[PDB]
C-alpha cells in the first residue's frame, strides 16, 4: 500500500499528470498555418482585455 | 464645401475594406488603384510637390503594375463576382460598418473613439500651418539631399544590389 | 483647381463609352525577370530623382561622390545581368 | 572552406573526351568485363568491377579486409546456395549496392578534377536489375523490396548525370552453358531461371535509359571482342538531350562537394528502418568495433597512425 | 552600473582608465589556459587521430588563443568591478544622509525552548 | 482587466457577500473565454451552429468554477470567527475542483486533482500577506 | 541493451503517437521530392 | 487630433487584413502596400504641419525600402506557383 | 545603441539640428527646451524635473491643448441660435 | 553557389552591425530587412517543396512582424517627436512595438513559424543562422528597455517556457526540439530586460554558442531521433562524448556553464522583491531538461541501431569551431564567476 505505492505517488502524479499536459501541445494542432494566425488573434485581445495594461 | 482632406479619408478606408474581405487578388487588386490615387490627395493637400506623387510613380505606376504579373504568372483561375461568395460580403458588410458608424457621430462635433485622443472639429485647425517659408518654401519643399545623409545613400544602393542578385538565384 | 480640370476628362471618357453601348438595337517564367528587374532599378531611380532640384544648397564636393556612387551600382546590377540571364 | 575564386575551377580542361562508359547488365557471366579493359584505348582511365570487397578496395591502406571485419555473412560464393530464413540472402545486395555507389562517387570525383575518360563496370543503374531477378523466384520478401526502393530515391536523384555512354549486351538463353565453361567452381550450377529473368528485366532498363536521352548501343556475341568497331561507334555518336550537359558553374560545383568526400556520398545511404535481414544487433556490432579498431589497418584513422607509418607528431 | 557616465562607450579594454595592473600568473588565467589545453585534447575525438595527449602539435594554437583572450577578458573583470566600487562609495560621501551608523548594543532576544 | 481584479481583495475585509459572488463570475467568465478563444485554432465544423457549442462548453464551466469559489469562502468565514486564512480558501479551492468531475462520467480527474487544485487555490490567498510578490520593480 | 524494437518507439513520426493527427506521413531522408508532374509544360498553339 | 482619427483608423483595418487569410495568398503582399500606404500619410503629415525641413527626406527614403519588401517577398509568391499549380495559404507541408 | 559610434558620425536624427536650409523647425522654439532640460542623466531617468517642459512641447506637435480650446468658442457661437451673437468680420 | 554564397552571408554579418551601431529608428528598419533579404536564399539553396513551404512561412510571419514595428517608429513621430532609439515614450506605441519584438523573440503567442522553418532547412549551415538572428532585435530591447510596461513583456516569459516546455515532448525530428529549445530559452531572455540590463546579453553568449555547438555536432548527417541513435556503435563513440555534454549544460545543471546564466537572472529578480515569479520558472525549466534527457539515451543507452551498412573512411566537415566552443560549453562555472561585469 504505502512504501511502493502511496508514498511513491508524489512524483509519478507530476509525470501521469505531466504527460497529459505534454500531449495538449505537441500532438495538439495538426499543422496548418491557418491555426496558428488564428490563435495570434486573441493574443493581442488578452493584453489589451483581459490584462489591464494601456 | 468646408472639408478638403476629411472627405478624401473616408474614400481611403473604402478601397481598403477589400483587403480584411477576400474578393480574389483581381477585384482586390483593383482596391490599391482606388485607394492610392485618392490617398495621394491626403498627402498632396497640406503641401509636399515631389511626396505627393510618388505614390503615383511607385506604388501606383510600378508597385502594382509587378502585381499585375503576379496574378498572370499565379492563381488566375478565370476572375469571378465578389458577391456570391460566402463569408466575403460578411466581411465586406462588418468592414464598412466599423467605419460608417463612426462618420455619424462626427456630427455634433465630438465622436467616441477606442483611443484616448479626441477628434473634435478640425477643419481650418486640420492644416496647422502658417506661411512662415516663402522662398525655397516648406519641409518637403527640399525634401530629400543627398548631403548630411551620406550613409543612408550606401545601404539603400547596396540592398537594391542584392535584390537582383538573389532573385536571379532562387529562380 | 486640379480636381475640376482632372474629372473632366475622365466623366467625357465614360460617355463616348456609353455611345457604343446603348445606342444600336435590332504560363512561361521566364517574363517574371524582366519584371522584377524594373522594379529594382525605377528604386535607384527614385533615389537619383532629387539631383536637379536638390544640388541648390548643399555642398557638391559631398555630392559628387555620392551622387555618382549610385549610378555605378546600378551598373554593377546590370553587369550581374550580363552573367547568364537566359534565352530573353 | 571552398574555393572556387582560384585558378581551379569546374568546366575547365574538361568534357572534350572525358565522358564516363558504363558496360552493364550482361547476364551473370563476366562478358562485358573483357570487352571494357580493351574499351580503355581512347579513355583514360578504367576501372574493376565491383564485388563483396570493393568498399575496401582501396579505403584505408591496400589490403582488404578479411570476411568478418569488412561485413558480417558477406560471400559471393554463398549466394550460389542460396537459403532462407536466417542468412545472407538481402544484407550481401544492399552492401553490393553500397560498394557500387561509393567507387561511381569517386570514378565522378575523378572525373570532374582533371578531365580523364573513366569506363566503370556495371554502374549503380543496373543493380536493380540484379535484384528484380531473385525476386521472381522465393529468396526475398516483399518487405525488403521497400527498403530497396526508399534508398533508390534518395541516393540516386543528388548526383546530376547518369551516364553519357551505355553498353548493353544481349546474349544467348543458353548463357548457363557459358557460365558452366568458366574457370569458377562455386559460380557454377546456378539457378536458369534467375539467369532468364536478369535478361528480361534487362530489356525493360535499357528502355528507360533510352527515355532520358543517354547514349546506347546494342551487341551481340558474334559483334562482341571488337577494340576498332566500339571505338569509333562512340565516338561518331555525339551527346544530344542528355540530363550530363548542365550547367558549368552552379550545377557542376555542387555535385563535386557531394563526391569529394565518401562519407558524405554513404551519409544517406544508411537506413534508419529496421529490417530482419540488415542485421539490427548491436552485441555484434560491439564486438566488430572493438575488432576493426585493433586492426593494424586503419586504427587510429586519418593520415597519422601508429605501427604502420607515423612521420611527425606536430 | 551599466550605462556609462564617465566611462567612454565602446572601448578596446577601457583606455580611459589604465591604471590598475592585471594579474600575473593568475590562478583564474591557470584555469583557462587548462582549458585551452582541453580543447586540445578532445579535437582528436572528432577527427580520429593517434593519442589525445601524445598527437599533433597544433595544440600550442590552443593554448594561446585561449590565455591572448583570457588576459583580455579578466584584465575587463578587473575594470568593471573597480567602477562599480568607485560609484559605490562616490554615493555614501556625496549624499550622506542616506547612509546610517549604528553600534553598541544591549538588546533582548527571544530564547528558545529544548 | 486590473480594475476587476483589484474589486476581488476589496470585498473580504467585511461581512458582506452578495456584491462578491457577483464580482467572481467576471473573473472566471473572462479568463475563460481566453481558453475559448484558442480552441477556434481546431478548426470547427460547418459554421455558428457548431462554433458556438465549442464556445459553449468551455466559458460556462469556467464561470462556474469561480462562482463556486466566491460562495464557498464566505460560508467558511460565516461559519466560526477567523477573517481570513490559507486554511479556509483551501476549503473553498476544494469545492472549486470538485464540479470538474460533473464534466465527464469518470468520477475522478477532478477528484483525482482536488488536492492539488486546492492547494494552488490556497496559494493565491497566501500571497495577502508582504512576504510574497508577483511581480517587482526594485 | 535497447533493440531494434525500442528504436521503432522513437522513430521519425510524431515522438508521441498521434491523437488527431496521424495521416502527415515521415519526412525524407535528405529534403524530401514533391510533385514531378502537375505542370504545364510546353505550350500548343493553332 | 482630427485628420490622424480616420487614418489610424484606416491602419487598424489594413493591419487585420495582414491576421485575416481566405485561401489566397496575395491578399497578404497588397495588404503590406496598404500598410506602407497609411503609414506614409500619417509620416508626411507630422512632418508638413509641424516643420521639419531635414525630416522631410525620410518618409522618401521610407518611399523607397517599402517597395523592397513588396517586390523581394513578391518575387517568392512565384516561386510557390513554380512548386505548386496556384497559390494557396491552405496548401502547405511543413508542420 | 549597444555599439556607439566613434570618430565618423553618421547621425542628424533629432530635432532641432543643423538644418539643410537656414529654415527652422516649426515647433523649435520648444525643441530647445527639451534638449536642454535632459542633457544630464539625471533628469530623463527621473522625469520629474523635466515634466513641465514636455508637456509644452507636446502642445505644440500635436496641438490638443488648443484644439480643445477652439472646440468651446466653437460649439458656443452655434449654440446662440435665435439670440445675440457676436458679428464684425 | 560560389564566391557570392560568402558576401550573401557578408551581409546577415553586416546587416546586424547596422542593427548595433544605430541611432535613427528607420536605420533598424534598414538593418532588420537586410537579414530579410539575404536569410532566403540560404533558406532555399537546393530547393525543395519543404524548403519552398518553409521559406514562404518564414517570410510572412517576419515581414508583417517589422511592419507592426514601424508603425511604433511612426508614433515616434506623432508623440515626442524625435526620432532617437533611447526611450519609447508612449504607451501606446510601446503595445506595438514589444509584440513586434515579440514575433521575433517574445514566442509566446508567437511561436507557431519556429518549428516549421527550423525543421524546412534542408542544410546543416541554415540551422546556424537563426540561432544567430536572435542576436539583432536583442540589441533593440536593450536600448528601450525602460518605458515599456512590463505587465505584458514579462508574460511574453513566462508563457513562452510553458508551451515550449510541452511543444518539445511529442517531437522526434531533430530540427524540432532544437527549434522549442530556442522558446524555452527565450523565456529567460525576455525576464532579465526588466530585470537589470546586464547578464541579458551574457545569455546569448551562454546560448547563442550552446546551439552552435549542437548543429555543428549533427555535421554528420541526422535529421530525427532514430537518425542519432546510430552514431555511438556504427559511427564515431567519441564524438557522442560531446553530444551528451552539450545536451546536459543545454539544461540546468551545476557542474555545466549552461547553469551559469541561470544564476543572475534569479539573483536579479529576487533583489526586486519578486519571489512568486523566478519559482514557476524554476519549475518550468524541469520541463525543457527532459527533451535533452530523451536525446541523451541516444549516446548512453544501447537502443540497437546497429544497421547492416558500416563506415570505414574518416569524416571530413565544415566545424568552423567545433572543438574550441564546446570546451567553454562544457565548463566555465569556475571560469566565469566575475565575467558578468566582463560582457557589460
Amino acid at each position: 500500500l504505502l512504501d511502493l505505492i502511496w508514498l511513491e505517488a508524489i512524483l509519478p502524479k507530476t509525470i501521469s499528470l505531466a504527460q497529459m499536459k505534454a500531449s495538449t501541445l505537441v500532438t495538439n494542432q495538426k499543422g496548418l498555418i491557418k491555426l496558428y494566425f488564428l490563435s495570434f488573434l486573441i493574443t493581442i485581445l488578452i493584453s489589451m482585455i483581459l490584462f489591464n495594461f494601456h | 464645401m468646408l472639408y478638403i482632406v476629411f472627405i478624401l479619408s473616408v474614400i481611403f478606408v473604402m478601397g481598403f475594406v477589400g483587403f480584411s474581405s477576400k474578393p480574389s487578388p483581381i477585384y482586390g487588386g483593383l482596391g490599391l488603384i482606388v485607394s492610392g490615387g485618392v490617398g495621394c490627395g491626403i498627402v498632396l493637400n497640406f503641401g509636399g510637390s515631389f511626396l505627393g506623387l510618388m505614390v503615383f510613380l511607385i506604388y501606383l505606376g510600378g508597385m502594382m503594375v509587378v502585381f499585375g504579373y503576379t496574378t498572370a504568372m499565379a492563381t488566375e483561375q478565370y476572375p469571378e463576382i465578389w458577391l456570391s461568395n460566402k463569408a466575403v460580403l460578411g466581411a465586406f458588410v462588418t468592414g464598412l460598418l466599423m467605419e460608417f458608424f463612426m462618420v455619424y457621430y462626427v456630427l455634433k462635433d465630438k465622436e467616441v473613439e477606442v483611443v484616448f485622443e479626441f477628434n473634435g472639429l478640425g477643419d481650418w485647425v486640420i492644416y496647422d500651418t502658417g506661411d512662415s517659408g516663402f522662398f525655397s518654401e516648406e519641409a518637403m519643399g527640399i525634401a530629400a539631399l543627398y548631403s548630411y545623409g551620406t550613409w543612408l545613400v550606401i545601404v539603400t544602393g547596396w540592398s537594391l544590389l542584392i535584390g537582383v542578385v538573389v532573385i536571379m538565384e532562387i529562380t | 483647381n486640379l480636381m475640376l480640370a482632372l474629372l473632366t476628362n475622365f466623366t467625357l471618357a465614360t460617355l463616348l463609352v456609353i455611345i457604343a453601348f446603348w445606342l444600336p438595337q435590332l504560363f512561361s517564367m521566364k517574363f517574371f525577370l524582366v519584371a522584377i528587374t524594373f522594379l529594382l532599378f525605377d528604386l535607384e531611380i527614385a533615389l537619383l530623382l532629387p539631383l536637379p532640384w536638390a544640388s541648390q544648397t548643399a555642398n557638391l564636393n559631398t555630392m559628387l561622390t555620392m551622387a555618382l556612387f549610385l549610378i555605378i551600382l546600378l551598373a554593377v546590377s546590370l553587369a550581374y545581368e550580363w552573367t547568364q540571364k537566359g534565352l530573353e | 572552406x571552398x574555393x572556387x575564386x582560384x585558378x581551379x575551377x569546374x568546366x575547365x580542361x574538361x568534357x572534350x573526351x572525358x565522358x564516363x562508359x558504363x558496360x552493364x547488365x550482361x547476364x551473370x557471366x563476366x562478358x562485358x568485363x573483357x570487352x571494357x579493359x580493351x574499351x580503355x584505348x581512347x579513355x583514360x582511365x578504367x576501372x574493376x568491377x565491383x564485388x563483396x570487397x570493393x568498399x575496401x578496395x582501396x579505403x584505408x591502406x591496400x589490403x582488404x579486409x578479411x570476411x568478418x571485419x569488412x561485413x558480417x555473412x558477406x560471400x559471393x560464393x554463398x549466394x550460389x546456395x542460396x537459403x532462407x530464413x536466417x542468412g545472407n540472402s538481402y544484407r550481401l545486395q544492399a552492401w553490393l549496392y553500397a560498394s557500387r555507389l561509393l567507387q561511381y562517387a569517386d570514378a565522378l570525383e575523378h572525373l570532374l578534377s582533371t578531365g580523364q575518360g573513366v569506363v566503370l563496370e556495371r554502374s549503380i543503374y543496373s543493380d536493380f536489375v540484379f535484384l528484380e531477378a531473385m525476386y521472381r523466384q522465393g529468396f526475398i520478401r516483399k518487405q525488403c523490396v521497400d527498403h530497396y526502393n526508399q534508398v533508390k530515391k534518395v541516393t540516386i536523384c543528388e548526383y546530376l548525370p547518369p551516364h553519357v555512354v551505355v553498353y548493353v549486351d544481349v546474349p544467348v538463353p543458353e548463357v548457363q552453358s557459358r557460365i558452366q565453361k568458366k574457370g569458377n567452381p562455386h559460380e557454377m550450377k546456378i539457378t536458369s531461371a534467375y539467369l532468364q529473368d536478369i535478361e528480361n528485366a534487362y530489356k525493360g532498363t535499357f528502355l528507360p535509359e533510352m527515355s532520358e536521352k543517354c547514349e546506347v548501343l546494342q551487341y551481340s556475341a558474334w559483334e562482341a571482342q571488337d577494340a576498332e568497331k566500339v571505338v569509333e561507334d562512340i565516338e561518331y555518336l555525339k551527346y544530344d538531350k542528355g540530363p550530363w550537359l548542365d550547367q558549368n558553374d552552379r550545377n557542376l560545383h555542387k555535385l563535386r562537394m557531394l563526391v569529394q568526400d565518401k562519407l558524405e556520398v554513404l551519409n544517406y545511404t544508411s537506413i534508419p528502418v529496421f529490417l530482419p535481414e540488415v542485421t539490427v544487433g548491436a552485441h555484434q556490432s560491439d564486438q566488430v568495433f572493438q575488432e576493426f579498431t585493433e586492426l593494424p589497418g586503419r586504427k587510429y584513422r586519418a593520415g597519422y597512425n601508429e605501427d604502420v607509418g607515423d612521420k611527425w607528431i606536430w | 552600473x551599466x550605462x556609462x557616465x564617465x566611462x567612454x562607450x565602446x572601448x578596446x579594454x577601457x583606455x580611459x582608465x589604465x591604471x590598475x595592473x592585471x594579474x600575473x600568473x593568475x590562478p583564474r588565467l591557470a584555469f583557462v589556459g587548462f582549458l585551452g589545453y582541453c580543447s586540445g585534447l578532445i579535437d582528436n575525438a572528432i577527427r580520429r587521430r593517434p593519442v589525445l595527449l601524445a598527437g599533433l602539435h597544433r595544440q600550442l594554437l590552443y593554448i594561446t588563443s585561449f590565455v591572448f583572450v583570457g588576459y583580455y577578458l579578466l584584465k575587463r573583470q578587473d575594470y568593471m568591478y573597480a567602477v562599480r566600487d568607485h560609484d559605490m562609495f562616490s554615493y555614501i560621501k556625496s549624499h550622506x544622509x542616506x547612509x546610517x551608523x549604528x553600534x553598541x548594543x544591549x538588546x533582548x532576544x527571544x530564547x528558545x525552548x529544548x | 482587466a486590473k480594475t476587476v481584479l483589484r474589486q476581488y481583495w476589496d470585498i473580504p475585509e467585511g461581512t458582506e457577500c452578495h456584491r462578491k459572488t457577483y464580482a467572481t463570475t467576471s473573473i472566471g467568465g473572462a479568463a475563460g473565454l481566453v481558453v475559448s478563444a484558442y480552441s477556434v485554432a481546431l478548426k470547427t465544423p460547418t459554421s455558428f451552429l457548431e462554433g458556438v457549442a465549442r464556445t459553449g462548453r468551455y466559458t460556462f464551466t469556467a464561470a462556474a468554477i469561480g462562482a463556486i469559489f466566491g460562495l464557498t469562502s464566505c460560508i467558511s468565514a460565516q461559519v466560526r470567527e477567523k477573517p481570513d486564512d490559507p486554511l479556509n480558501y483551501l476549503i473553498g479551492g476544494c469545492a472549486g475542483g470538485l464540479i470538474l468531475g460533473a464534466r465527464t462520467r469518470s468520477y475522478g480527474i477532478g477528484a483525482a486533482a482536488c488536492a492539488y487544485m486546492g492547494l494552488t487555490a490556497a496559494l493565491v490567498k497566501m500571497g495577502q500577506l508582504e512576504g510574497w510578490q508577483v511581480f517587482a520593480e526594485p | 541493451q535497447p533493440d531494434v524494437e525500442w528504436a521503432e518507439q522513437y522513430g521519425g513520426a510524431v515522438m508521441y503517437p498521434t491523437k488527431e493527427t496521424a495521416h502527415w506521413k515521415p519526412p525524407p531522408w535528405n529534403d524530401v521530392d514533391p510533385p514531378k508532374d502537375t505542370l504545364v509544360s510546353n505550350l500548343t498553339l493553332n | 487630433s482630427m485628420v490622424y482619427m480616420n487614418i489610424m483608423m484606416a491602419f487598424t483595418v489594413s493591419l487585420v487584413g495582414l491576421l485575416m487569410y481566405r485561401s489566397h495568398l496575395m491578399s497578404s503582399l497588397l495588404c503590406l502596400e496598404g500598410m506602407m500606404l497609411s503609414l506614409f500619410v500619417m509620416a508626411a503629415l507630422t512632418i508638413l504641419n509641424s516643420h521639419f525641413t531635414l525630416a522631410s527626406m525620410m518618409p522618401i527614403i521610407l518611399l523607397v525600402f517599402a517597395a523592397c519588401e513588396a517586390a523581394l517577398g513578391l518575387s517568392l509568391l512565384v516561386m510557390v506557383s513554380n512548386t505548386y499549380g496556384t497559390d494557396y495559404v491552405q496548401n502547405l507541408n511543413l508542420l | 545603441q549597444k555599439r556607439l559610434g566613434v570618430d565618423l558620425d553618421r547621425w542628424m536624427t533629432i530635432q532641432s539640428a543643423e538644418q539643410p536650409h537656414k529654415i527652422p523647425s516649426r515647433c523649435h522654439a520648444f525643441e530647445k527646451e527639451w534638449i536642454e532640460c535632459a542633457h544630464g542623466i539625471g533628469s530623463i531617468r527621473a522625469e520629474k524635473e523635466c515634466k513641465i517642459e514636455f508637456e509644452d512641447f507636446r502642445e505644440c506637435l500635436l496641438r490638443q491643448k488648443t484644439m480643445k480650446r477652439l472646440h468651446a468658442i466653437r460649439r458656443q457661437r452655434e449654440k446662440l441660435i435665435k439670440e445675440g451673437k457676436y458679428t464684425p468680420p | 553557389n560560389p564566391i557570392i554564397f560568402i558576401i550573401i552571408l557578408l551581409t546577415i554579418m553586416l546587416g546586424t552591425i547596422i542593427v548595433m551601431i544605430s541611432s535613427h529608428w528607420l536605420l533598424v528598419w534598414i538593418g532588420f530587412e537586410m537579414n530579410m533579404l539575404a536569410i532566403i536564399p540560404i533558406m532555399m539553396k537546393n530547393h525543395n517543396p519543404r524548403a519552398t513551404e518553409a521559406s514562404t512561412k518564414y517570410f510572412l510571419t517576419q515581414s508583417t512582424a517589422s511592419m507592426l514595428l514601424m508603425m511604433a517608429v511612426i508614433i515616434n513621430l506623432m508623440f515626442s517627436g524625435q526620432w532617437t532609439v533611447m526611450k519609447l515614450f508612449n504607451p501606446m506605441a510601446s503595445m506595438l512595438m514589444t509584440m513586434a519584438l515579440a514575433m521575433k523573440l517574445g514566442m509566446a503567442p508567437f511561436h507557431f513559424w519556429v518549428p516549421e522553418v527550423t525543421q524546412g532547412i534542408p542544410l546543416s549551415s541554415g540551422l546556424i543562422l537563426l540561432t544567430w538572428q536572435k542576436l539583432a532585435p536583442m540589441s533593440v530591447l536593450y536600448q528601450i528597455f525602460p518605458s515599456i510596461n512590463l505587465n505584458l513583456i514579462l508574460t511574453l516569459s513566462v508563457l513562452s517556457i510553458l508551451i515550449g516546455g510541452w511543444g518539445g515532448l511529442n517531437q522526434t525530428q531533430l530540427r524540432k526540439i532544437m527549434a522549442y529549445s530556442s522558446i524555452a530559452h527565450m523565456g529567460w531572455m525576455t525576464a532579465v530586460l526588466p530585470y537589470n540590463p546586464t547578464m541579458t546579453l551574457l545569455n546569448l553568449i551562454i546560448y547563442i554558442i550552446m546551439t552552435s555547438t549542437m548543429f555543428t555536432m549533427f555535421m554528420a548527417n541526422s535529421t530525427t531521433t532514430t537518425l542519432s541513435l546510430s552514431h555511438t556503435w556504427n559511427k564515431t563513440p567519441i564524438m557522442t562524448v560531446l553530444i551528451l555534454a552539450t545536451l546536459l549544460s543545454m539544461g540546468g545543471l551545476p557542474p555545466l556553464s549552461g547553469f551559469m546564466p541561470k544564476w543572475m537572472i534569479i539573483q536579479e529578480m529576487t533583489k526586486n522583491n519578486s519571489i512568486i515569479l523566478p519559482t514557476f520558472m524554476a519549475i518550468t525549466a524541469l520541463l525543457n531538461l527532459y527533451f535533452y534527457m530523451r536525446l541523451t539515451y541516444s549516446t548512453t543507452l544501447t537502443m540497437f541501431p546497429s544497421t547492416n551498412n558500416m563506415k570505414m573512411k574518416w569524416q571530413f566537415p565544415l566545424m568552423k569551431k567545433m572543438t574550441f566552443l564546446p570546451t567553454m560549453v562544457v565548463l566555465s562555472t569556475m571560469m566565469l564567476p566575475l565575467t558578468p561585469m566582463l560582457s557589460v
